[PDB]
């Protein structure tokens, strides 16, 4: 040993660091990373909110105080979107006076407003109960509009209170416009999970998706209400088709061949109320089944989505979820844990040259 | 960044004493610790060393087996257990913080020590003289010698220059024969050849008086010189 | 008199039987050597040093050590008598018993560690680490060197016409009985039961998970005939490993017990080349092990 | 219509000064030929993909970041680990080492550039600063000095930050796609930045205005570096092509590609005299081109997964390559 | 759109009015820098093992 005293001490420090790295890096393999994917307005932020409510610490009243401004931006954004869709669908107002109220909303600075008082409250209320505005809400099929618009404009009076505090449901149904990867860890029966949510990042996916080569599974949220909306606010494009394209792109990535796919079909309730008015056959010709049934629609959508799998070397766990009400998202979480355990099983069997 | 020693005092002939050092304000579990003597009318003298991680322990051939160094990282308390105290064991004992990675400045921060009063192959570091009369504002230079060459074949030279001001704990000035410790004025420098070392101070100010010490770290034990008293 | 090992008397077909046995054992030696060395190369390269990597490299080391005694056996069979000397008579059978014990114990350990790692990854908790693997390998080799000790101290060259044969001399019949029974029960039955339990537990866990997922809806409208193949494939593989172990390690146990019975009641007669051919079938284990444990 | 005319006049003026090519003027120089480099040191300890490394200015220390969520500072001479920094975000794509050595940087999918102080009196590495304000992931970062750092993001914008206040001193907008790489001039009065629009841009740090724009790649420019004089810089794209752009000529000079190379470059770096351009590739190799002729292709074939980062010391005495198989190799 | 087009036009304008040089001078400067530091290029010119810090 030609080393001096100080270099022997340096070797000692390097070995200490070796041990610390080994410890931390074996902790970093007990935690399973689930990459949460899907299209916009599919129900994945509400998904993380729900499991935070039922597996994290929940939202304290300080968080609700932080969320209230976002709630008011949501109410203004939905009202403005309906107002704009009125002037693009070529439908006039039944009441002329409320038109002026509509103007009062058209110039609002959505990103800047933090107070919600009169006459804005009265203007919004007088707009919403217009027969023309109700017709526009009924025909919201042809334009982008948050699904929680009915829920907020039928509790306007509650949210217009000077002492209004958002409830758990209000927290669920509000956009938090944060950009960047969000990691959220979990304890499912002494198993550490972590949902990695992207999609708040508007950058190109190909440049940071290989970073998720080491994910246990991909939780792909498709919305069952995406049919019967070929938005006319832009070029005529179905939303189911966008979801299918994204699903194919995800399940053809070489990064994700080691990771299973859990497909969650969401907004099933809204499918139930859409079936009573609109049927699949008008937009998907390959469909052939009952017109006013919902289970047939659900299984058609699932069969259509699971057959995008190019190969027989990847199984797709699937679920019918409604990521707004609890005690159904608990079922979704149990299904996630079970599917991830099965994925780990199959990976170990493949490594042991058994499966 | 603070080290407090405790446990010193008057001991009966023989006997035993546990001296503690509480570290506060730094990552004491990532630091090696030294115990360093100093007689009431003599230069410093190294006692012991414990490593980052408790891996290795070193004693001097005048205390070995009769001492015991130890540490406790959760409470950041270093210990020297000391047994069978002969007359030659009456000294101030300082706890020295010392880290070792590429670029570290060992012996940078010392504690305040604590008095304890009891009722040849090693490199020999040797001062030139006991004192040097000087004048404020002048340039001063002391010298020191080593039996071996402190230039290790790795390129380093493990000479250390320390300052101990009257009534104060030591303070690293020069680490590895040339490098100025943090907080030391740029007025100091150290240079020489193997077995011949000189510490130079330019623009000699007040409170720069004291005793300057030349220690080596090339091997254990760590050997001091008497240290020149700049007065 | 005393049962000869690897020493036979060939009559009108001395150049036929010896030639075919030499050909069979050279084929076995070549296939085992190439398979185990390539398996060792491809396993040592992996940077994920799991339980399987270290235990299968131990397996291939055992197989190579097992087949290292082919040329001596060829020499004994071809020269129809023992000429290799006491050192060879004390080393050959000890090495074969050592390697066979290590190979069986390593199959058991591979199965056990596979099941335990599956269980711990299902629970997401800590398990046996590197120290456990080192202790396991050390214990396997130590037990296989201790339990094979008689076969280095009780093999002697005896003039049994009188010709030199490397036979086995048990000092006492009860010691022979006890060693044979203990070897068989703790080097064939305990490892075999471990393999069966471990692999059936793996299969049970897989089926339980498949049920727990299929209670959701069906996984799909079609994937029920995309998962059912995987259950069949896993069942085929695990059942193949179990039956392969038992079929290719049972004849040697049967012949060991036959030699015990003959060395207990001289009434029974065992064919002279039956032992040799069962030994060749056992040698085939060193070739077929890297096949099953590196299928892909 | 005036924009098209300005693009038209630039192109016609662009072709005017391209009287010759770098290949024609280099037919009278002796090739270095085969360069056999060896793994003097293999730095082990990272447990996941290594995404960036940066040499120290002493040519001996080395910081490297992995998806294991950690930076490691290595003494490359003795394979000793000097520091280990656990990151708050494990999705790190970049790291930097300060010229003075007191500081390290990192960033990634969190859109935040974290700066860590290395020379502390508390003995550990603390997060000196967290620079936030980018709306996309950070792909590269480079200290100008202890006080200022430039970060490139997927915002299509770069940002020069004053660290001691944490605010963007200047912003560099103008790219169309995500900016993926970044290189500082030797004097650090300029930088060069390539993005996912196949174009790079030469940016002025002081005045904050884009001086120059270089086009010619066919895909994302995900690797960029300066020739040691600061007058040239080599890009690496997904086209399996590296390319040399000189700022004065305002053109492209020589391409670095081959028929059997089909995968994109992950990293580029020059040699101390600029006679060697080492380029890490997705075929698990790391080529070494004679930067003056484009026909050397020495190979640092020691990695079993994609080579994601590489670098040459400030004395050109070695070259470190980190790859997706979590190993750093020091070739000399 | 007028403001966006105006900003783009100015950027194209400022980049055009640059006193560029020929590629021959750039290539000459490149090879001059290369041949000026060729002896001090350790990877280009392998240093003797006694003066190599990496053995
Ligand atoms: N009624 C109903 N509304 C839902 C359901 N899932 C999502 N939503 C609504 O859809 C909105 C969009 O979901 P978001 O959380 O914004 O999805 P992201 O765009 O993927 O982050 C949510 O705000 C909910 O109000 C569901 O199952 N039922
Ligand atoms: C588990 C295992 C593994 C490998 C082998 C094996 C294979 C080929 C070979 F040539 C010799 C052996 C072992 O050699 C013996 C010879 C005779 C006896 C008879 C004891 C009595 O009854 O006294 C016992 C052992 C056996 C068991």
């Amino acid at each position: 040993c030609t080393l001096s005293a100080e270099d022997k001490a340096a070797v000692e420090r390097s070995k200490m660091i070796d041990r610390n790295l080994r410890e931390d890096g074996e902790k970093a393999r007990r935690e399973l990373k689930l990459l949460l994917l899907g299209t916009g307005e599919s129900g994945k932020s509400t998904f993380i909110k729900q499991m935070r409510i039922i597996h994290g610490s929940g939202y304290s009243d300080e968080d609700k105080r932080g969320f209230t401004k976002l709630v008011y931006q949501n109410i203004f954004t939905a009202m403005q979107a309906m107002i704009r869709a009125m002037d693009t669908l070529k439908i006039p107002y039944k009441y002329e006076h409320n038109k002026a109220h509509a103007q009062l909303v058209r110039e609002v600075d959505v990103e800047k407003v933090s107070a919600f008082e009169n006459p804005y409250v009265d203007a919004i209320k007088s707009l919403w109960n217009d027969p023309g505005i109700q017709e526009c809400y009924d025909r919201r099929r042809e334009y982008q509009l948050s699904d929680s618009t009915k829920y907020y404009l039928n509790d306007l009076d509650r949210v217009a209170d000077p002492a209004y505090l958002p409830t758990q449901q209000d927290v669920l149904r509000v956009r938090v416009p944060t950009t960047g990867i969000i990691e959220y860890p979990f304890d499912l029966q002494s198993v550490i999970f972590r949902m990695v949510d992207v999609g708040g990042q508007r950058s190109e996916r190909r440049k940071w998706i290989h970073c998720f080569e080491n994910v246990t599974s991909i939780m792909f949220l498709v919305a069952l209400s995406e049919y019967d909306q070929v938005l006319v606010e832009s070029d005529n494009e179905n939303r189911m088709e966008e979801s299918k394209a994204l699903f194919r792109t995800i399940i053809t990535y070489p990064w994700f061949q080691n990771s299973s796919v859990i497909l969650f079909l969401n907004k099933k309730d809204l499918l139930e109320e859409k079936i009573m008015y609109s049927h699949l056959v008008d937009y998907f010709p390959e469909y052939d089944g009952p017109q006013r049934d919902a289970q047939a629609a659900r299984e058609f959508i699932l069969k259509m989505f699971v057959d995008l799998n190019p190969d027989s070397d990847k199984i797709i766990y699937s679920h019918f979820t409604c990521a707004t009400d609890t005690e159904n998202i608990r079922a979704a979480a149990a299904f996630v844990f079970a599917a991830v355990k099965d994925t780990i099983l199959q990976l170990n069997l493949k490594e042991y040259n058994l499966v | 960044v603070q080290l407090v020693e405790s446990g010193g005092g008057l001991v009966q002939p023989g006997g035993s004493r546990k001296l503690s050092c509480s570290a506060s304000g730094f990552a004491f579990s990532s630091f090696g610790m030294h115990w360093v003597r100093q007689a009431p009318e003599k230069g410093l003298e190294w006692v012991a060393y414990i490593s980052s991680g408790s891996g290795t322990i070193y004693y001097a051939d005048t205390v070995k087996g009769r001492f015991t160094i130890s540490r406790d990282d959760p409470k950041n308390t270093l210990f020297l257990q000391m047994t069978s105290l002969r007359s030659e064991d009456t000294a101030m004992y300082y706890c020295v913080r010392s880290i070792y990675y590429y670029g570290s400045s060992p012996f940078d921060f010392w504690g305040q020590g604590t008095t304890l009063t009891v009722s040849s192959a090693d490199i020999v570091m040797t001062q030139a003289t006991s004192s040097v009369p000087v004048t404020p504002g002048e340039s001063v230079s002391i010298s020191c010698r080593s039996s071996k060459s402190l230039l290790h074949s790795n390129g380093n030279t493990y000479l250390y220059w320390f300052l101990q001001r009257p009534g104060q704990s030591p303070q690293l000035l020069i680490y590895r024969m040339s490098n100025l410790a943090s907080g030391v004025p740029d007025r100091f420098s150290g240079s020489g050849s193997g077995t011949a070392f000189t510490l130079t101070i330019s623009r000699l100010e007040a409170e720069d008086v004291g005793v300057y010490y030349c220690m080596q770290h090339l091997e254990y034990p760590l050997t001091f010189g008497a240290g020149t008293k700049l007065e | 008199t005393r049962f000869p090992f690897f020493s036979d008397v060939k009559g009108d077909h001395r150049l036929v039987l010896a030639a075919v046995e030499t050909t069979v054992l050279v084929l076995i030696f070549a296939v085992s050597l190439l398979g185990n060395v390539c398996a060792l190369v491809l396993v040592a390269r992996r940077r994920r040093r799991g339980a399987t990597a270290c235990l299968v490299l131990n397996l291939f080391c055992a197989d190579l050590l097992f087949i290292s005694a082919i040329p001596l056996v060829l020499a004994v069979r071809w020269t129809e008598a023992w000429l290799l000397g006491p050192v060879a008579c004390h080393l050959l059978f000890y090495v074969m018993t050592l390697s066979g014990s290590v190979t069986i114990l390593t199959l058991a350990a591979v199965s056990l560690e596979r099941m335990v790692c599956i269980v711990h990854l299902q629970r997401g908790v800590r398990g046996p680490g590197r120290r456990a693997r080192a202790v396991l390998l050390a214990l396997i080799w130590g037990y296989s060197a201790v339990a094979a000790l008689p076969l280095c101290v009780f093999f002697r060259v005896v003039p049994q016409q009188e010709i030199s044969i490397c036979t086995l001399i048990w000092p006492t019949i009860p010691g022979e009985i006890s060693w044979d029974v203990s070897f068989v029960t703790l080097n064939f039955l305990v490892p075999g039961l471990v393999i069966v339990i471990s692999y059936s537990k793996i299969l049970q866990i897989t089926k339980a998970s498949r049920k727990r997922l299929t209670v959701s809806l069906a996984y799909s409208e079609s994937h029920q005939i995309r998962v059912s193949q995987q259950d069949f494939r896993l069942f085929r593989t695990l059942f193949l490993l179990m039956v392969s172990f038992f079929i290719m390690w049972s004849p040697i146990i049967i012949t060991i017990l036959l030699i015990l019975i003959q060395n207990f009641k001289q009434d029974l007669v065992i064919w002279p080349s039956l032992f040799f051919w069962v030994v060749a079938f056992t040698f085939a284990n060193s070739a077929l092990n890297p096949i099953l444990y590196n299928m892909t | 219509q005036e924009a098209e005319q300005l693009k038209n006049q630039i192109r016609d003026a662009r072709k005017a000064c391209a009287d010759a090519t770098l290949s024609q003027i280099t037919n009278n120089i002796d090739p270095v030929g085969r360069i056999q480099m060896r793994t003097r040191r293999t730095l082990r300890g990272h447990l996941a993909k290594i995404y960036a490394m940066h040499w120290g200015t002493d040519s001996r220390l080395l910081v490297s970041a992995s998806q294991d969520g950690k930076l490691i500072i290595w003494d490359s001479y003795t394979t000793n680990k000097v520091h280990a920094i656990p990151l708050r975000s494990s999705w790190v794509m970049t790291c930097a080492y300060a010229p003075s050595g007191n500081y390290v940087a990192c960033g990634g999918l969190d859109n935040i550039c974290s700066i860590y102080n290395l020379k502390t009196r508390e003995g550990n590495v603390r997060v000196s600063r967290e620079l936030a304000g980018h709306t996309g992931y950070l792909s590269c970062c480079r200290f100008l000095d202890d006080n200022q750092i430039v970060t490139s993001s997927g915002d299509t914008t770069c940002a020069l930050w004053d660290i001691e206040t944490g605010q963007q001193t200047t912003t560099f907008t103008g790219h169309t796609g995500d900016v993926m790489s970044l290189s500082l001039a030797p004097d650090t009065r300029l930088f060069v930045s390539g993005a996912c629009d196949a174009s790079a841009k030469l940016w002025d740090v002081r005045e904050g205005m884009c001086r120059q724009t270089f086009t010619g790649h066919e895909s994302d420019i995900n690797a960029i570096c300066f020739f040691p004089n600061g007058n040239a810089f080599a890009t690496g794209s997904d086209d399996a092509t590296c390319r040399l752009f000189d700022l004065r000529a305002d053109q492209e000079l020589m391409t670095y590609s081959h028929d059997n190379i089909i995968c994109g470059i992950t990293s580029v770096s020059f040699s101390k005299s600029g006679r060697l351009l080492l380029a890490g590739y997705d075929d698990f190799n790391c080529n070494v081109w004679d930067a003056l002729k484009a026909d050397r292709a020495g190979v640092l074939a020691g990695h079993d997964n994609r080579v994601s980062c590489l670098g040459v010391t400030d004395d050109g005495m070695a070259v470190a390559t980190g790859s997706w198989d979590s190993f750093l190799k020091i070739w000399n | 759109s007028i403001a966006q087009a105006r900003k783009l036009v100015e950027q194209l304008k400022m980049e055009a009015n640059i006193d560029r040089i020929k590629v021959s001078k750039a290539a000459a400067d490149l090879m001059a820098y290369c041949e000026a530091h060729a002896k001090e290029d350790p990877l280009l010119t392998p240093v003797p093992a006694s003066e190599n810090p990496f053995r």
